[PDB]
């Protein structure tokens, strides 16, 4: 059940991996992964109805 | 796919420009902000750029246990007067300030929660005397079941209740908890009322706090010294440290901008002049 | 046995 | 578009209604978000719900305020500003439950010779503060809910020192967007901008937010339209200008389950 | 048992580690999510939103509604600024409180270029052509147009489009900068010129606001996580 | 591919010789060292050698953890009119010697860093009296934020900055950081100043200190004793050792020789004299 | 629980160990290296660099510039010293002090031929034969060319290649030597001697100076790191 | 040894975890089951069944 | 001997699984696997001789 | 995720090998893996523009 | 070696 | 699974 994945290495001495094993039978018990996305700002920056072209005039 | 670790766009090159594209003007009424980059309005040179968003991602913007309470317990000479203290506080991340500030970046979040318990004790009187190493006992009662009204009265039993019993001097103590919302979502805000007054009814009937949901949203935690009473009274104090794990939230919100005053939105006469004097031409 | 990411 | 289309000029029709403009800066879908009907596998309570569709999904227009140089600002909260309007009204103190999307349109027009400009936001959860420092939480149900007329925003704070008989009201703070934080930080939340050379109108299209699927629409308010001046009203050089604000807002993909007899709710 | 030897930080807490712990409340049954409008994911999204400036922040106008209103008018040509700005996201007072500033004071370090967008609320009638100004650090900050003539600048031309944005590219000698005031690494000169005059025909106001807004560009980055001073629980 | 571990050079069997190559003879003007080996100038034999240089990589010659400052707090009698001592000290390497004399043999670096933490405690007062195990916490302020002022105001809290909380007696506390720099390397040496003095402006406006970069370089660590007053005073002191881990240097430097003299290059008359009496034409 | 047995040396903090550890800065995200100029791998490398040896520390000339100034002259012929070193190149004073023997000092063990190079600075009219000689240990130090002429030596004749380099070849019986004054590792005796005499013409000065540089050999090895006695900390 | 490093919750005695221990009766003859009728697996079970109301709770 | 899981996971930061391995013989010894079943309420909320067919009159 | 690698066996009693496990996601928390490489002194022993030869004259 | 559920 | 050096 060992998942294995790797490192990001920032200051340096191949790709360096680390190991983990899920000790519990919760979700909630387990460490955070910080394996997370990202995703596009638009639904706050551009709500608007009709896209935005940004060399074009915002209205015309 | 791209993920909080991975680099930001590389600024491209981009040499001089005459033409009807105008990307420098705009028009915030739409309420859009305009998606500009360096390129749009300066001359550029060709970057590869290296910079990532990984530790702002919500979870590392997150990821650190912060205080949200301190609990008084006792063990006193079995002599005196007044009783022996337990402690009973009502879970909130509301009693400090600052983790609550930074959830309220947000107003809906889900996350699992990790308690970390740090434990202190200290002699009250100057005496001479001594105790021996102490074991502590936080019971978990959430909303229903029966509070203690003394320090070992039956329901520090724990038959159902989650308790720890956390040894003097060893480690900190830990537990996780799941997301255990009655709602999808904790909500941090709630602009409504628990009841809602009824005409044919008497208005201290149908009288309820504004924002205030469940009453006892989340229980409490019971915290008590389990050794019996002792000549010298000591006296510790537990530390609970709130880490929100595994989280996600919706809609921001501006932070907090003047001083907190009580679990509501409210604030006090007084507190509310953060911004400090500037000139308009001064740098 | 292994999972690798 | 060569065939004369225009971000300026748009025609929204609802119901029986219809709202023309040609002073518009386009519109905003808060959070990117159309309202939706609850989906079978967001589903809670378990009773067939009521969908009155285009007797409740119509254009009902609140009572007009007007906008002077003094003006500090004005609110309303949702569904509460619409509780007495039409059949929407109805199937929200007729049910336990019930969930709703909105189109709001602010409107104000001037001339080519005034100035000034509205800041128009909606705010989930627009919790305000209240006007006591002996208290906190205590701003009675019919204060918190003046329904169609809403509320006004202020400069001051003036803490309620009746003791006695307390006001229990808010007490809003602009600066503070009523509740403790910076208007300047207002615009996280969706919004339009009503400058008068620029558009006579802001219009939001707003989903059903809460953290649950269904809720008490007499209960809880999900949304908080709030209207502030960010740059003062002004014509040519008189010193009491006055143009009116007329709020038109349209219910949408409106729910309710469990019914039962009407609510009738203490509100003065 | 399998033989172990404690090495150190055995037993200790560290409120930032990352580890596993029993579950106080086992086989809990969850409720699920549900499709919540607004999800954010970094918080640097938020830095992108454009939030309003609190330019003036004189004595009578801060802590109330003035603050954001740059007053400008109808006046003859001068080469004296509108207004003069700090780069220095996190401290600079008028900008400290915005968005951007805000999440700025939880980071240590801040990177990448920002925008500052304005907006002219005058008259239709009312017309004038502006200069917005940035100058990079080291030389003595522009009080005159033709200092910040010479630094990255948009002019800006009053009239339909209501607003203009100027970018201000990320341009330092670190790779990122401190937030708080550090001479090191300083950013430089925020500035505003009339370029013509704002001109106004009769029966028309002679006065008027702009409003200012900041917000982060897609290249932007911060890191070190912080305590911020903008948030305190005194007693 | 030649590794750290690696056995240096054979020394190959050479005969006499009688040319015009000439290896001996060179011009240390040119600026470099000449490469000889003893075949160049006497008769050797075939050795297989077996020696390297693995312990003078840089990583092994910084492999260890050095002292760089003893931080002091304690936990006094409530009724003590002096307050509760909380200490704060300013990272750096150099206010002790040794590991700084050994970064320096180079110009720039780049390490992630190994902090241990060593903590002792003692009896102040000829009492007689006792206090319970003690709980530190050792509190990491960035550039910016809170510095405590007391030792139970509000920025212990800690909902953002890293902390540690330490139990007496227990293995001592230890972490890593990654490289934080703000730059592509740490600099051991800045040749210039943080402000360029304006002639425009005052020159006490324009003033810095020579070769200082960032005033808080990188902020402070805040230690105090968790524990609440106890009748018997306690004072404790925190050894932080400094391990740098994974790391290069750039561009060496002859090493410090004679005595420091504040965190800059400078020195202090009467310390000039480091070598001593040695006749020319004596072993 | 899985379980364990404590062995020796669990809890103990030893600042030689190898462990890891929680990082208390997590998702940092880490400034990237660029290539600057001069990356030292090896502490060797700087070993096998020649630096000048302060051969002078007569009362007088020590801790001062003229330590490093050999002087020589023009007069006959003699078989007597123009300087004697022992080879202890992390304890003999004029040794422990370039950037070898700073080097040795933070190490126990020494391993290695060494290489001595000296520079005529006379002038170019300026001729001379020397003696560069190196005795391994366990006989009289050589005083007399007669003696040292009978071990390790180099005859430079002055000229256009303005310098001469003596190998000390590795010869011991240990397989390193001590970086301390030791008999039992001690490593023999470095000299100089007129081969035939410094001659000049007229209008020439008939005095001048040699520089002399130490510098390890690629066969050069340290071992057991050590604190320096070259730094202290009093108070 | 091998090298481990104890991490918060060491130690404590947590009433609801899920952990392994050593039998104090090492190869004891269990007594088998027999399909005794009436078995439960769930609570809910019960909360299925009708069970009749105290509807009135007057004094008397 | 590893025993390999899935968590059924309820916050969210595939499928995530957990490891189990037992130290010790007698099975007593064992964490609880909370691996269970449910079964129908019947036996007690329809123990009757004749299958109820709710549409149906009960009596008849 | 294990790494192997030998050791350089000083004292003896094949290929002794030795197991490496990173149990964290930071390549920062990993212990030094003391695997480096040496480099030539060239860039400080002889930084000069035209290569030399130690058995030709260093002035011609 | 392994079991997987 | 296993890397070996
Ligand atoms: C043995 C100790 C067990 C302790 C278990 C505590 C479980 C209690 C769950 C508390 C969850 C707190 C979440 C924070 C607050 C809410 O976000 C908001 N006020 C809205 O719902
Ligand atoms: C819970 C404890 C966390 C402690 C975290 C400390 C992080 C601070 C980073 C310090 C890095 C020190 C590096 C040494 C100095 C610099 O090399 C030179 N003065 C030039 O930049
Ligand atoms: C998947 O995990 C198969 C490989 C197992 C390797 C050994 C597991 C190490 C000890 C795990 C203990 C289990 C925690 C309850
Ligand atoms: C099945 O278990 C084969 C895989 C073994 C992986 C390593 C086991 C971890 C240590 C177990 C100790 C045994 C308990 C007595
Ligand atoms: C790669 O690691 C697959 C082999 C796994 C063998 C068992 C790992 C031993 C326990 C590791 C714990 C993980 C640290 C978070």
């Amino acid at each position: 059940g060992a998942q294995v994945s790797s490192q990001k290495v920032g200051a340096h001495e191949s790709t360096i991996n680390y190991t983990t094993i899920n000790y519990y039978r919760d979700s909630a018990s387990n460490a955070a992964s910080k394996q997370d996305f990202s995703q596009d700002p638009s639904k706050f920056t551009e709500p608007i109805k009709d896209v935005l072209i940004k060399t074009a005039p915002m209205l015309n | 796919a791209a993920t909080s670790r991975d680099a930001l766009p590389n600024t491209e090159a981009s040499g001089p420009t005459h033409s009807k594209e105008i990307p420098a003007l705009t028009a915030v009424e739409t309420g859009a902000t305009n998606p500009l980059v360096p390129s749009d309005t300066v001359q550029t040179r060709h970057v590869v750029q290296h910079r990532s968003r990984s530790e702002s991602s919500i979870e590392s913007f997150f990821a650190r246990g912060a205080c949200v309470t301190i609990m008084t317990v006792d063990n006193p000479a079995s002599t005196t007067n007044k009783d022996k203290l337990f402690a009973v506080w009502k879970i909130t991340y509301k009693d400090t300030v600052q983790l609550r500030r930074k959830l309220e970046f947000f107003t809906y979040s889900r996350f699992d929660m990790e308690l970390t318990f740090v434990v202190t004790a200290n002699f009250t009187e100057t005496n001479n005397g001594h105790a021996l190493n102490q074991v502590y006992q936080i019971m978990y009662v959430p909303p229903g079941a029966p509070v203690p009204e003394k320090w070992d009265d039956y329901t520090w039993q724990t038959s159902s209740n989650p308790s720890i019993f956390y040894t003097y001097g060893t480690a900190p103590a830990r537990i996780s908890v799941p997301y255990v919302g009655i709602s999808n979502a904790y909500s941090h805000f709630y602009d409504g009322f628990s009841k809602v007054p009824l005409k044919d009814q008497s208005a201290a009937l149908g009288d309820s706090l504004y924002g205030a949901a469940s009453l006892n949203d989340f229980g409490i935690l019971a915290v008590r010294v389990v050794n019996d009473h002792n000549p010298t009274k000591v006296t510790s104090k537990i530390r609970v440290y709130l880490k929100p794990k595994h989280i996600r939230v919706w809609c921001p919100r501006p932070p907090r901008a003047v001083a907190y005053y009580g679990p509501g939105v409210d604030y006090k006469d007084g507190t509310l002049t953060p911004l400090s004097t500037k000139d308009l031409t001064t740098y | 046995g292994s999972s690798s990411t | 578009e060569a065939c004369g289309y225009s971000d300026r000029v748009l025609q929204l029709t609802l119901g029986n209604s219809t709202i023309t403009t040609q002073e518009a800066a386009n519109s905003v879908v808060a959070y990117g978000r159309w309202p939706e009907y609850l989906r079978d596998s967001e589903a809670n309570p378990v009773d067939q719900p009521t969908e009155p569709d285009v007797a409740a999904c119509r254009f009902y227009t609140l009572d007009t305020v007007s906008w002077t140089k003094e003006s500090r600002g004005w609110w309303w909260k949702l569904p509460d500003a619409l509780r007495d309007m039409g059949l929407f009204g109805q199937n929200m103190y007729y049910h336990y439950l019930g969930r709703s999307g909105y189109t709001v349109h602010v409107q104000c027009n001037a001339s080519k010779f005034h100035q000034g400009a509205l800041g128009v936001f909606a705010v989930p959860e627009m919790c305000l503060a209240g006007d006591s420092n002996t208290t906190t939480m205590h701003t009675s149900y019919q204060n918190a809910n003046p329904g169609e007329k809403g509320g006004t925003f202020t400069g001051t704070f003036t803490p309620d020192n009746n003791q006695t008989s307390p006001a229990r009201r808010f007490c809003p703070v602009d600066y503070l967007l009523g509740n403790g934080t910076l208007l300047g930080n207002a615009f996280v939340f969706p919004h339009q901008i009503i400058n008068l050379r620029t558009n006579n109108c802001a219009t939001l299209v707003l989903p059903y937010v809460n953290s649950l699927s269904i809720d008490s629409m007499v209960k809880h308010n999900n949304w908080g339209i709030a209207i502030l001046p960010l740059a003062p009203l002004n014509f040519a050089s008189e010193s009491s200008p006055e143009i009116p604000i007329t709020l038109t807002i349209a219910p949408m993909c409106c729910e309710f389950n469990g019914l039962r007899n009407i609510t009738l709710p203490r509100l003065q | 048992g399998l033989p172990v030897m404690n090495t150190p930080g055995s037993n200790q807490y560290l409120t930032a580690d990352n580890f596993q712990s029993p579950c106080a409340l086992p086989e809990f049954d969850v409720t699920p999510p549900i499709d919540i409008p607004g999800e954010v994911k970094n918080m640097m999204e938020l830095a992108e939103i454009d939030t309003m400036i609190p330019f003036d922040l004189s004595a009578t106008k801060k802590n109330t509604m003035e603050m954001y209103r740059v007053r400008l008018s109808d006046k003859p040509h001068t080469d004296d600024p509108i207004l003069c700005l700090s780069l220095s996201p996190a401290s600079d007072p008028r900008l400290s409180h915005t968005m951007l500033g805000e999440i700025l004071n939880y980071y240590t370090h801040w990177a990448g270029s920002l925008k500052f967008t304005f907006l002219f609320c005058g008259s239709m009638m009312a017309t004038g052509k502006l200069l917005v100004s940035y100058a990079p650090p080291g030389a003595d900050p522009p009080k005159k147009r033709k200092e910040a003539m010479l630094g990255t600048h948009v002019i800006w031309d009053i009239g339909l489009q209501s607003s203009c944005t100027m970018v201000v590219p990320w341009i330092s000698n670190t790779t990122y900068r401190q937030t708080i005031d550090d001479s090191f690494t300083e950013g430089g000169y925020i500035s505003v010129f009339y370029q013509t005059r704002i001109v106004v025909p009769l029966s028309t106001p002679r006065e008027m606001d702009i409003l200012g807004f900041v917000s982060a560009c897609n290249d932007f980055s911060v890191r070190l996580l912080r305590d911020t001073t903008h948030i305190e629980q005194k007693a």
